[PDB]
């Protein structure tokens, strides 16, 4: 039944992660940005309430999905100013189908490592050209007419399917940022990165 | 399963130090069973480790010990890579 | 290629009125 409380962790961290992805990559001017602590890491959160609400409009719409475990990855992808597809932010997901004392914690302390290797990732990626935008796109595991019901959660918040253009890039390197096991979640983040 | 005798990054680490820095030969039974191990890692979804020890290999295998350890790294990253490529549409890194 | 891949319609707010502070 757990389905909803890994939602909850998975949830929480990707918010928190987004954020930190739109500092670290200036898609935002440093000056949105509050420091804060989050797992213990010093991390950036936009203050900009639209911003703010955006972000949580997807989270929230993902959420369900996440429950029922129909989304295979979660990725934030940076656009230029042409909206060709920079680099995306790749987090893979499983969640292996029980339980005692302290799992959320350990699950925690290992997500934890994920915000670090996001804060000094500048050392491993080539800087975007500037005007960039981003984007979230979920991929789901099956194409199911049930995925996008349960997505569209808020009116004023739609959901729709992506264009080739939207996911195409050409080229892509890989750089594996973070990896882990546990019982409830299994999960890696790579960041695919355009070539020239 | 894992394992190149055996597992743990740190482990994994040990072994391919005690063999590259030592051994200096072309055991080719050897390189192989890398080779397999690097894909493996590939199909057990496990990228973070498979770049580091991609990226350890490197390190230890570039500095040198003659040139035999120079075209073996290339000859790893090759199948490594072809295999990422088709199964993430992606090669890897530096 | 297929259709599994989901996306907002809404675009997140632009670096221009973000500076509009």
């Amino acid at each position: 039944n757990f389905g909803q409380v890994v939602a909850d962790v998975l949830c929480e961290f990707l918010e928190v992660a987004v954020h930190l992805i739109l500092y670290v990559r200036e898609v935002y001017p440093v000056g949105i940005f509050q420091k804060r602590k989050k797992y213990n890491v010093p991390v950036q959160m936009s203050c900009h309430p639209e911003l703010n609400q955006y972000i949580q409009d997807t989270l929230h719409c993902v959420k369900p999905l996440l429950e029922k475990n129909d989304v295979e990855k979660v990725v934030v992808v940076i656009l230029d100013k042409e909206h060709r597809p920079v680099e995306k932010f790749v987090f893979e997901i499983t969640q292996p189908p029980i339980s005692s004392d302290s799992l959320l914690s350990h699950v925690e302390q290992l997500l934890a490592a994920f915000i670090l290797k996001i804060s000094v990732c500048d050392a491993v990626l080539d800087h975007n050209p500037p005007g960039c935008t981003f984007t979230v796109l979920v991929h789901t595991r099956e194409a199911a007419t049930r995925n996008m019901e349960k997505i569209q959660v808020i009116k004023d918040f739609p959901w729709i399917l992506a264009d080739e253009q939207d996911v195409h890039m050409h080229d892509p390197r890989l750089i594996p940022l973070k990896t882990m096991t546990s019982d409830i979640l299994k999960m890696q983040l790579y960041v695919e990165e355009r070539a020239h | 399963p894992n394992l190149a005798g055996a597992v743990e990054f740190n482990d994994v680490k040990t072994l391919l130090r005690e063999w590259i820095t030592t051994i200096s030969d072309p055991m080719e039974e050897d390189i192989l069973q890398v080779v397999k191990y690097c894909t493996d890692l590939i199909e057990e979804k496990d990228l973070e480790k498979l770049d580091l020890v991609i990226k350890y290999m490197k390190r230890l295998m570039q500095q040198s010990v003659e040139s035999v350890w120079n075209m073996a790294f290339d000859f790893i990253l090759d199948n490594v890579q072809v295999v990422l490529q088709q199964t993430y549409g992606s090669t890897l890194k530096v | 290629r297929t259709a599994n891949i989901l996306k907002p319609l809404m675009s997140p707010p632009s670096r221009e009125e973000i500076m509009a502070t």
